RNA sequence: ACCUCGAUGUCGACUCAUCUCAUCCUCGAGCUGAAGCAGGUUCGAAGGGUUCGGCUGUUCGCCGAUUAAAGAGAUACGUGAGUUGGGUUCAAACCGUCGUGAGACAGGUUGGUCCCUAUCUAUUGUGCCCGUAGGAAGAUUGAAGAGUGUUGCUUCUAGUACGAGAGGACCGAAGCGAGGACACCUCUUAUGCUCCAGUUGUAGCGCCAGCUGCACCGCUGGGUAGUAACGUGUCUAUUAGAUAAACGCUGAAAGCAUCUAAGUGUGAAACUAUCUCAAAGAUUAAUCUUCCCAUUUCGCAAGAAAGUAAGAGCCGUCAAAGACGAUGACGUUGAUAGGUUACAGGUGUAAGCAUAGUGAUAUGUUGAGCUGAGUAAUACUAAUUGCUCGAGGACU
RNA sequence: AGCGAAAUUCCUAGUCGGGUAAAUUCCGUCCCGCUUGAAUGGUGUAACCAUCUCUUGACUGUCUCGGCUAUAGACUCGGUG
RNA sequence: CAAGGAACUCUGCAAAUUAACCCCGUAAGUUAGCGAGAAGGGGUGCUUAUGUAAAAGUAAGCCGCAGUGAAGAACGAGGGG
């Protein structure tokens, strides 16, 4: 089956309306100027205090 | 009704014999006592009913109006509240157990939240008939059945309200009635009661009077083990 | 199908 | 476990073998027949010798089901092989012997003559 | 609240009886039964051998198969259960807890007594 | 519909959490997907909790899920499990790896992680 | 011959139905050519149900057996963007007939492609945002609603009422059933692809042994948890109010009579509630309770730049939930997940060793070893010493 | 001559018998064969048929009657579209 | 995939057994060639002894519910056009 009159620009808008992309937490790392993402390392390898990934 | 209700949680279901050689299938529910919180009278809320709570929990944890509530009314600070209508004779800050509301056989009505099942078929939540196995099924061959009500404005032209369809099972709040209590536990504080009980276990159980035989009752005796070593 | 007859 | 078009073979000695079920008593659509449900049966294979020959419709009681049931008591009666019995309308059988084991439940349906001449009942 | 699960073993402790011995999948054994005709109770006899043991508590049931006049009869039996005897005759050598071979096998369907 | 790929079957899986422990032990740091790393990490634990025992029993039973690495050969990777790893890990009960959560990836944007061991 | 040929897809079957009553049954009543059982007829009544098979493509029809019955119709003679193609009917061919011929036949036969990924609308679910002159947390009532409402058999009343003999109750009570529905895995089974044991071929771990990969989970016999029925529990009532058909009292109009005009009533699976479920988005935005807020104060005098401290959200480990989202429990002051220990269940005597045996192998060590989910403890691993929104209660 | 309600038959669900609990199909006979029929051949025929039709033994989720598991889709996310 | 076993349905359409080797036994009918692998049954694992070059065969013993243990091998009968 197929649409039997044209959807204009307000059918796609509407239907877009709730589409947009939210914001993901960040946090600052205390031994690395980054701001980098919640509960996760960032590319220079320490979850504060323990380390665990190479440098770069 | 004067009809009476407490709370449980049920812990699991096992059998226990009984006289003139009769296996019966129990469920096995926790009865934490419950605390009166309070008397919906017919003279200010226009409503006769009994507000209860149960599951008490660290204070601490526990959010602050629900904490200034029972801080004020001076109850056990507990996880969940529920009211019972049509429930009298009762003062705030009361004591409830299952053993001043019940006889030993007396019916009752038990009531729990349906285990839930994830979005089910239409066959399998209406009990419908599958279709056709062989001589060609099409690419469907489990499905509503027709819908159709008809072809054409003159009759037709929408799809019936609420028709059985496919969609949401379970997690909706059903009764089973008519239960023969069997087996009470002050030492251990349990209630085993006889049948099947609608809800996963470590849910919420409602043990009401039976609204169709308030107040009847009914002899039960567990079986005694005479072979003895 | 066809031959709506 | 025992429903419409079933073929078993016979607990007694009227003639006959091997019955058909043609359709099962109560209300409409039963489509299952217990231990004691009278059923209207058919006779396929039978000796010729005997007070029935085969072509003949008959009122049977089952007495064996492989299925079986689990009883109100909790006991659980089963069996390997489905058998029954025939009456000419009556709770009285027709039968000179009946072979084999016949279920408790039938005390619950009469038919006293069954009990009375059965090898031993289960 | 919290709870250990044990409480379904606390409300079973009130329908048990000490006197059943071991026999696991394969053992000759005999049960009798109380039959209520009338308030005159009747003792049935019933042989058998040993067919499945399984259960977590009451739900320990067994089974038990005897064979009359070319006929083989199969019941269940609730371990747990008044008015029912149970007593061990003969034991044997089974490499199976549950025997599903023996339904199609009647005239030298026995097993060898244990050593 | 029909001959499309076997996908993810019971062997796959099987391998994958065989290899990724042997890889493990080998090094000591692997680069998986989180749900994979849930996966390999209940094979994991119970191996290096079994590893503890140092006898022929649990020598034979621990062999159904070690495999060969490019570094070292089965027999050598072995040996070295009960020389360094196992008598190393005793007074701990249980819980000895880890998973740390990276950034998403680069080509297909999934969740890539950290699986390591902890002294 | 009015709408359609710039296409409106034509029978029956299957699933799913819905509606009307001119009732197929259950229900109430009158009359009787109603002795009683069993009937005939008429009125009132649509809540529910109204069978399975052989023949034929079939509706219909005939037949067989049941039951309470196997209702009459409609919805593009219900429904092919939900299935089928058995046929009319496409191209092939045949038998009979007509035709001097190609060919044709309400004459019949054998064989013969059923397209479409869902826009709007409507529907079943499940959500985001916003709103109810403060916010948040809960607990409530109920405006308008949805579903459930089918009955049989045997016994006592009693071989009594009735009849004469055959025959045989209404009215009620008790016990057990079928169909449908709500659930639930104690028992019984089915399934149970990281469970157990046995087992063939084959390539490896160098060979013995023991394991690994593959051959539909390789095959076979079992089987945790979960999910299911063939399994077990219950629901199928009781009663209230107003009524149809009908049944009355008193009572005149119309001195009688009369169920009606006034009045006072009896009266059914129908109707409103009595059962179950949801529900204040019921904007006519309802009720109660607890908790929270107070940093002067300016420009186009608007209450403005500071926007909780109540809470919620971002993110994380999960399932009693689950397509996603939500919902629910917990986020180092912790038992939510993982691991470990212990235990339950399953499986059935791990491997090695010792002995008997020339050898398939057998006994003891052993009811031993093993185990995804099962039950609980335990900070060892995972959930950071994080981020955002979020208050001054408008007037009378 | 032969065959015969046969692929031919309108009345037709012709009659009867066999087969089934119950048969517009199937088999055998009866023939007012509306229109059978002799090289547009008629009758019987051993073997064979991815031919059609009827009966039947085992056989099974075709069904009474539905359920579970595994995948690959469908569903969420990332890239193209 | 329990029990029933074609009740499904336009009709057993689809789906299930039977397979390999070896050893027994085989009709009605016929053009005497066949029909025929007709139908219907038994054994198959391991070790030892005997037996030939190895097998086959036999016996004795052993285990498992099951032994071409997995993988690939013809469902059959009766009647008609």
């Amino acid at each position: 089956a197929v649409q039997q009159r044209r959807s204009s620009k307000h059918r796609r808008d509407k239907r877009r309306s709730h589409d947009a992309l939210t914001a993901q937490a960040l946090s600052v790392c205390q031994k690395c100027g980054k701001k980098k993402l919640f509960h996760r390392v960032c590319s220079c390898g320490m979850y504060g205090d323990l380390r665990v990934k190479k440098a770069y | 009704m004067e009809i009476r209700g407490i709370f449980g949680v049920k812990v699991g279901m096992s059998q226990v014999f009984t006289t003139n050689n009769e296996r019966l299938p129990i469920t096995v529910i926790y009865c934490e006592p419950n605390q009166v919180a309070g008397v919906k009278t017919e003279a200010k809320d226009k409503y006769s009913a009994t507000l209860l709570s149960f599951d008490t929990v660290e204070n601490k944890k526990l959010n602050k109006p629900q904490q200034g509530f029972f801080e004020k009314n001076n109850l056990k600070p507990t996880k969940h509240l529920q009211e019972i209508r049509n429930m009298t004779g009762f003062e705030m800050g009361q004591q409830i157990t299952p053993q001043n509301l019940f006889q030993v056989g007396e019916y009752v009505d038990v009531s729990a939240i349906s285990k839930g099942r994830g979005f089910t078929g239409a066959i399998k939540r209406w009990n419908f008939k599958i279709g056709p196995l062989g001589h060609g099924a099409g690419y469907p061959h489990r499905f509503q059945g027709s819908v159709q009500a008809g072809r054409g404005g003159a009759s037709a032209q929408r799809v019936f309200k609420g028709k059985k369809m496919s969609g949401h099972y379970g997690h909706e709040k059903v009764t089973v009635q008519n239960l023969r209590i069997v087996g009470f536990d002050e030492a251990n504080m349990l209630v085993l009661v006889s049948g099947a009980i609608a809800g996963p276990e470590g849910g919420v159980v409602l043990i009401r009077t039976a609204k169709k035989k308030p107040g009847v009752v009914k002899p039960i005796e567990l079986a005694v083990q005479t072979e003895k070593a | 199908a066809a031959t709506v007859v | 476990m025992v429903s419409f078009m079933t073929r078993l073979n016979v607990a007694d000695n009227t003639g006959a073998k091997q019955v058909g079920i043609i359709k099962v008593l109560g209300s409409t659509r039963k489509r299952y027949a217990f231990l004691g449900d009278v059923v209207v049966v058919s006779v396929k294979d039978a000796i010729p010798s005997g007070m029935v020959k085969k072509g003949q419709v008959l009122r049977a009681v089952i007495v064996r089901t492989k299925k079986g049931q689990q009883r109100k008591d909790g006991t659980h009666l089963k069996f390997d092989d489905n058998a029954c019995v025939l009456i000419k309308e009556d709770k009285s059988p027709r039968g000179t012997r009946i072979f084999g084991p016949v279920a408790r439940e039938l005390r619950e349906r009469g038919y006293n003559k069954i009990l009375s001449l059965a090898v031993e009942v289960v | 609240k919290i709870n250990k699960q044990a409480l379904i073993d606390l409300v079973e402790q009130k329908q048990l009886k000490a006197y059943v011995p071991e026999f696991s999948a394969g053992d000759e054994v005999n049960v009798a039964i109380k039959l209520k005709e009338k308030e005159k109770v009747r003792i049935q006899n019933f042989t058998g051998t040993v067919l499945r043991r399984r259960g977590k508590g009451i739900s320990e049931t067994f089974i038990v198969r005897k064979t009359t006049d070319g006929i083989p009869i199969e019941k269940n039996f609730q371990i747990h259960n008044p008015n029912i005897s149970i007593e061990l005759k003969r034991r044997g050598k089974v490499r199976r807890a549950y025997i599903s071979y023996m339904r199609e096998r009647s005239g030298k369907a026995a097993k060898i007594k244990e050593r | 519909s029909y001959i499309n790929k076997p996908g993810k079957t019971s062997a796959w899986r099987v391998m994958t959490v065989r290899q990724q422990v042997s890889a493990v032990l080998a090094y000591g740091k692997i680069e998986t997907t989180l749900k994979k790393a849930k996966n390999t990490q209940k094979r994991l634990d119970k191996l290096i909790t079994l590893a503890k025992v140092d006898n022929f029993n649990n020598r034979r039973q621990v062999k159904k899920w070690l495999l060969n690495t490019n570094l070292f050969d089965v027999d050598q990777l072995m040996d070295h499990l009960f020389s360094k790893v196992a008598p190393k890990y005793e007074k701990t009960p249980g819980g000895y790896s880890r998973v740390l959560k990276l950034g998403p990836r680069r080509g297909d944007a999934t969740e890539m992680a950290i699986l390591q061991l902890t002294d």
